[PDB]
């Protein structure tokens, strides 16, 4: 019942913040903050009323809440929403990241902030709809709908120091990658629906009915290949990854766009929710390729992040490595590794959000982003280098923060399944520590390598310090007490794992 | 005994307060907060030891919460306390309290006072978490905290890039060892289904009754983690460069916290290593080789701090030899005694470098006993304990127990290597002392110096570790046999100091004859660069990493996926050649398409 409101409250709030700009140019940010607060409060009330800690695994389908309304009855297409533990955790993470994205764009008092906040609201609503839709056509519809505002935000409100043509090229590469991969996803959805129609004879686009489909091997492999290609573009998985640093480098300088739809891992949710239960045998056959692609992604992202002279590209390649870890976790088939993947997803979202917000504040302070034109910023800034050290320590997998917890249950489950992938990924963790220390020592340590870093810089405001300390507190609590997060997502992970292992 | 968590809470509170102070507080208030946090940890530890001995030395467990719970994967925040944990908890807390007093005197007027004290408080908290942990994952949390605090404190002078490079290399080497430790964790949980040490000892011989290869792998990876943290083969190269940090950082690393973690990991999981005799033999061999190579390196070093670094390496090799010969009590006794005298030596060296200008070579210094005699006698007793001078130093009794356990179990070669190491240890220690302090001239801190002066003598040897019921007892020797081994060790130490005095006290003519000789130059340059281990690790690991990064910095996979974009542009520009704007060509193309369509229809009819 609350899920349609969970989707359309961002849309209505985007409409109101677009229409309220005539009442004042400082108004739409308040409207966006209020709307995201209502969305997060609705998600938290759903968390309280769901009873996810006491829910046991009963098999797919098992939704703690549901909603259905026919949309295109010719094809058996309905707006069908459902929430369980993992989807609600991702929706809560989306709400929190949207709140931080709205607060991070507080100082933009430009003449078209209403369109900016409407696009932000539409991105967050599309992400929530992706996390909520259990109708495949609706899931694809949200999947492509959350990217047009991303394209317009990158191409129009992007990096103002860079020329427009670079922003056009970056946004167009991102949109071409995502839309072509999703078109392959839609072809897979249509072919699965037609296989179901030939087998039974009833038109449907529901994930519940498409689970129990009779089919041979090779068609299922191709269908899983289409789904995996779409998710692997969105994850990212190498070599389908360059859109991530291209879009991160030419993003808006606040960094709210990275939080709005880029740092929310819809691809791993799609792999857990759609790739494994609908095509279990094909995923089991694809597991070696998936784990080795994750290994190559981890080490490639490490070698790229060390080689980058840019902070945003560095964090993008850290994201590439951490989603390589998650892709390794997803195909193992272990409940421990799946829970670690969920924890790693949430903690990586928080840590990369902190890193992106800190990089945006640093660029606002020093008006440059090349690391060869700074150094020794510890003595010239009050709060930013210490929090940057904490978040870089978080990203390398340090205990006391949830990233270590997540990737260590990932490696525990993986070693219970496959040892060689685990040991190579653990040397990838060595590489992760290497690139985090390299970023820290190029940016905030040493001597000043230019004129801008040799002078004092203004400190943070109460809002920026509040949001960074909130992310720090959440990451520390996740590192030391991850049990509510594990107990929330235990039922859906158990359903997915039992479906994956009871059919292969 | 219920205040076992206060030893973590108080340093954590001090670290948080001093980090969020950001240097706004005065130096006296920051010193009060940091030193009071570590001193309240020491006082709570003293009360814990009093209550531990009052109840008859019973193992205590204090759970707080369950960390992770997924199926059979159950990890909890449970602290444990037995004799070994209490022993090095007392060592860490007392030595860190003395070091914090010395550093509160030492770092007056320095930039980063509160940051330094916050980092040292987090170091103390991480090591207390390490030594109090009941399972391998909480110990791993303390392990990584120790590594991170060491990295932050080594590169404390962040303005100098050399300090940052040294801290980065130390963190990378420790993280490689930490990865080996995580390998051991993964193997142990995959085989036994638990991470509590007592549960491993309970369920290991039943599970490993048929096959023992996985337990061998787990113990080998534990050994790899231990040699990573304790700076042994093959992960020892970080310490000499890590010397670049401040003096109390060096004292905390080499005496209290960092180098003792590997010994804790070997001694705490002594049952699993007892189930793998070959790995324990490898521990002993690794310790012997490290102590020999460390002595040969420290013989030719040209700085006080590097000599002390390789001396720490040699004594950790002694402890690893003691663990390898199943002399656990000797290892922990040497752990505490070496903590005392190495802390004393490092604080005395920091006092020396404060009193004598900036950093200088040892050959620059000469005849320093007259100007600074208090720290000269501090160096004297610290070197006597380092060189195991008989009947006056606790180091003699510790090394005596180590060698007695070595020869009591048939390890003759390890005993010979230990004797040669003691000879070389006396040689390099009194070489440094006679070079620095003999020749021609060219209340906050006195109390820790006094305490480490007293504890470096036999007063430190009077403290008996409470290790009954935790570690197995070393096999006893015949009284005449250990008397002969004691007099042999004393003769070796006395001939070492006599040879050092004959070589370096006066006009060094025999020393400069060996040093300026071409084989002497070759051996000195070999040993001065840590036997070429840093060179090998740069040429085998660092250089191909930099080469791969430089080769990949243009993102080749992005170009491989940008191939169809340039193919599309080329194909479009080629197809635009047909639109030349000529009507006759348009009619010709229509007729060409007519022939193509017609012929295709007839060939496929
Ligand atoms: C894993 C592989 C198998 C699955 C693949 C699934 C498809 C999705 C993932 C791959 C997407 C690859 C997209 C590559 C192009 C990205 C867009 C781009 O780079 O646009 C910018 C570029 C112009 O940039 P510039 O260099 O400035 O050129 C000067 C122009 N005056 O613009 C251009 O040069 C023109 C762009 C034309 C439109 C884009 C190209 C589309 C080509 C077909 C893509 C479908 C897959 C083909 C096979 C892939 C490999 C097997
Ligand atoms: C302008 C020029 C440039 C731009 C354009 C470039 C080209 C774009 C198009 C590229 C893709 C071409 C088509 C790929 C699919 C081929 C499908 C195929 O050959 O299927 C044959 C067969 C069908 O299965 P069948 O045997 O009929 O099943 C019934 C038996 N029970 O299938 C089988 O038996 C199983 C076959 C499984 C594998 C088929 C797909 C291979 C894909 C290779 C690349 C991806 C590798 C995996 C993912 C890596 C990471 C992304
Ligand atoms: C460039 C981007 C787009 C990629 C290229 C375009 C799509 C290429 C798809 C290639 C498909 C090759 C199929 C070859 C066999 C065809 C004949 C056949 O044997 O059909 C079997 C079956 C129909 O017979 P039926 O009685 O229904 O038997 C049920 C079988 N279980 O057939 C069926 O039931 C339906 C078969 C459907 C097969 C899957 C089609 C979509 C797969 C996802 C997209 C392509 C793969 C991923 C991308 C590759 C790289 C780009
Ligand atoms: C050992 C290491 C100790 C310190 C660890 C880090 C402390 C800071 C962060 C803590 C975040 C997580 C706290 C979780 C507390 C909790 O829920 O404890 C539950 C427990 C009651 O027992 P029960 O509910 O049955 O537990 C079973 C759980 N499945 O409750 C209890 O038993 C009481 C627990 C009280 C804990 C008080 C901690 C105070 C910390 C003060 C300093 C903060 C330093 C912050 C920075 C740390 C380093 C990054
Ligand atoms: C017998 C062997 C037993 C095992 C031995 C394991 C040895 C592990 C590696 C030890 C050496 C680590 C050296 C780290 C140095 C860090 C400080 C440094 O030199 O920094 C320089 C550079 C800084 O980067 P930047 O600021 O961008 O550049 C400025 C210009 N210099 O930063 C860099 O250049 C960073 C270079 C990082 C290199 C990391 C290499 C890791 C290798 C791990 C191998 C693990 C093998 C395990 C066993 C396998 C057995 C089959
Ligand atoms: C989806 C975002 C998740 C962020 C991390 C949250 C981690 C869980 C924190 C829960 C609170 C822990 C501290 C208070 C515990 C109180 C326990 C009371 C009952 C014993």
């Amino acid at each position: 019942m609350l899920l349609p409101w969970l989707i359309l409250i961002p849309f209505i709030g985007g409409f109101l913040c677009w229409q309220t700009e005539r009442f004042g140019v400082k108004v739409p940010r308040w409207i966006a903050l209020i709307t995201m607060g209502l969305t997060l409060a609705l998600s938290l009330q759903l968390w309280l009323q769901g009873g996810y800690s006491l829910t046991q695994s009963a098999g797919i389908p098992q939704w703690q809440s549901e909603f259905d309304m026919p949309w295109i009855p010719r094809f058996g297409i309905s707006i069908h929403l459902a929430i369980d533990g993992l989807s609600l955790l991702m929706v809560v993470l989306t709400g929190l990241l949207g709140v931080l994205a709205v607060l991070c764009s507080w100082k933009e008092i430009e003449k078209y902030q209403g369109f900016f906040h409407l696009n932000l609201m539409w991105i967050l609503g599309g992400v929530i709809g992706v996390f909520l839709a259990i109708d495949m056509f609706l899931f694809f519809f949200f999947w492509e709908m959350m990217l047009v505002p991303m394209y317009f935000l990158i191409a129009l409100w992007g990096h103002k120091a860079s020329d427009g043509k670079t922003r056009i090229t970056a946004a167009t590469k991102f949109f071409i990658y995502t839309q072509a991969s999703g078109l392959v996803m839609l072809i897979a959805i249509l072919a699965l629906v037609f296989v179901h129609y030939n087998a039974t004879g009833v038109w449907t686009f529901n994930y519940e009915e498409l689970l129990n489909t009779p089919m041979s091997s090779g068609v299922e492999y191709l269908l899983m290949l289409g789904f995996f290609i779409a998710f692997a573009v969105k994850m990212p998985v190498v070599p389908l990854h360059g859109w991530l640093p291209d879009a991160h480098s030419q993003a808006p300088t606040a960094g709210s766009v990275d939080l709005a739809g880029i740092l929310l891992k819809t691809a791993a949710y799609g792999l857990l929710r759609f790739s494994l239960p609908l095509f279990p045998n094909a995923s089991a056959e694809f597991a070696p390729i998936a784990m080795w692609l994750g290994v190559i992604g981890i080490f490639y992202g490490a070698w790229m992040a060390f080689a980058q002279t840019d902070i945003k590209r560095l964090i993008a390649y850290t994201s590439v490595s951490h989603m390589g870890f998650v892709l390794i976790a997803i195909y193992t088939g272990s409940q421990l590794a799946y829970q670690g993947a969920v924890i790693q997803m949430i903690a990586h979202g928080l840590s990369a959000a902190g890193l992106f917000i800190l990089c945006g504040q640093l660029y606002e302070r020093i008006h440059t982003r090349d690391m060869r034109m700074m150094g020794g910023l510890w003595s010239k800034m009050k709060w930013l280098p210490a929090l940057s050290l904490f978040f870089a320590v978080a990203t390398l997998g340090m205990p006391g923060t949830g990233n270590f917890v997540g990737e260590f249950m990932i490696l525990f489950g993986s070693f219970q399944v496959v040892p060689v992938i685990t040991v190579i990924s653990t040397f990838g963790l060595v590489f992760a520590s290497v690139y985090s220390l390299a970023m820290l020592h190029r940016a905030y340590f040493g001597k000043a390598k230019s004129q801008i870093a040799s002078q004092e810089l203004p400190g943070m405001s109460l809002r920026e310090l509040f949001m960074i300390l909130l992310l720090v507190v959440l990451l520390v609590l996740l590192g030391f007490y991850p049990q509510p997060i594990l107990d929330t997502s235990h039922s859906a992970i158990g359903n997915i794992q039992q479906w994956f292992v009871n059919s292969v | 005994m219920n205040m076992l968590a206060l030893t973590i809470i108080l340093p954590l509170i001090g670290f948080v307060l001093l980090a969020f102070s950001r240097g706004r507080w005065s130096e006296n208030v920051s010193a009060i907060v940091g030193v009071g946090s570590v001193g309240l940890a020491a006082l709570v530890t003293a009360f814990i030891g009093v209550d531990f001995f009052a109840n008859g030395e019973q193992t205590y467990s204090q759970p707080l919460w369950t960390w992770m719970s997924v199926g059979d994967f159950n990890i909890g925040f449970n602290l444990v306390l037995d004799g070994l944990s209490l022993t090095m908890l007392s060592v860490v807390t007392g030595v860190g309290f003395l070091i914090h007093m010395y550093a509160s005197w030492y770092m007056r007027g320095e930039e980063g006072y509160s940051r330094f004290f916050a980092y040292t408080n987090l170091f103390i908290a991480s090591m207390v978490v390490l030594v109090l942990a009941d399972n391998l994952l909480l110990m791993y949390l303390g392990w990584e905290g120790v590594g991170l605090c060491s990295y932050l404190l080594i590169g404390f002078y962040y303005t100098d890039p050399k300090n940052g490079a040294a801290a980065m290399k130390a963190f990378v080497v420790t993280r490689v060892g930490d990865v080996f430790l995580a390998f051991a964790l993964f193997i142990l949980y995959n085989e036994l289904g638990t991470l509590n040490f007592r549960e491993m000892v309970e369920l290991a011989p039943a599970h490993f009754a048929d096959g023992n290869n996985m337990l061998m792998w787990a113990t080998l990876m534990l050994l790899g983690g231990a040699v990573g943290k304790s700076a042994q083969l093959p992960l020892q190269t970080w310490l000499a460069d890590a010397m670049a940090g401040p003096t109390p950082v060096s004292a905390l690393i080499h005496a209290a916290t960092m180098v003792t973690a590997g010994v804790y990991l070997i001694a705490r999981t002594h049952g699993l290593f007892l189930m793998t005799p070959e790995v324990l033999h490898l521990v002993g061999i690794v310790g012997a080789v490290t102590l020999l190579l460390a002595g040969f390196a420290a013989l030719v070093q040209t700085d006080i701090k590097r000599v002390l670094a390789y001396s720490t390496m040699s004594q950790i090799g002694y402890m690893f030899l003691a663990l390898g010969v199943q002399a656990w009590d000797a290892a922990i006794f040497h752990l505490m005694t070496h903590a005392f005298f190495k802390a004393l030596l490092f604080l005395a060296s920091g006092s020396v470098i404060l009193a004598c200008h900036h950093e200088q070579n040892i050959f620059k210094m000469g005849g320093l006993r007259k100007s600074i005699p208090l720290v000269y006698l501090c160096f004297l007793v610290g070197g006597a304990a380092l060189s195991a001078l008989p009947l006056v130093t606790a180091g003699f009794f510790s090394k005596d127990e180590i060698l007695a356990g070595a020869m009591a179990n048939g390890h003759i070669n390890l005993m010979v290597a230990g004797l040669v190491g003691a000879f070389m240890t006396s040689l390099y220690t009194f070489r440094m002392i006679f070079i620095v302090f003999h020749g021609k001239e060219q209340v906050t801190h006195s109390l820790p110096l006094i305490v480490l002066l007293i504890l470096s003598t036999f007063v430190g040897a009077l403290i008996v570790p409470p290790l009954q019921g935790v570690l197995p007892q070393t096999t006893e020797l015949a009284h005449g046999s250990m008397l002969t081994l004691e007099i042999t060790s004393g003769v070796v130490a006395v001939v070492g100091i006599l040879l050092a005095a004959w070589l370096w006290l006066g006009k060094r003519t025999l020393v400069t004859s060996i040093a300026n000789s071409a084989p002497g130059r070759l051996l000195g340059t070999w040993w001065y660069n840590a036997w070429g281990f840093d060179w090998l690790y740069d040429k085998v690991f660092v250089k191909p990493f930099l080469g791969i990064a430089w080769l990949l910095k243009r993102d080749p996979l992005n170009s491989m996926m940008n191939i169809p974009a340039v193919l599309s542009r080329f194909a479009g520009k080629g197809l635009l050649l047909s639109e030349n704007g000529y009507l006759r060509w348009y009619v010709a193309s229509m007729s060409i398409g007519a022939v193509v369509v017609l012929a295709l229809l007839m060939v496929l009819r």
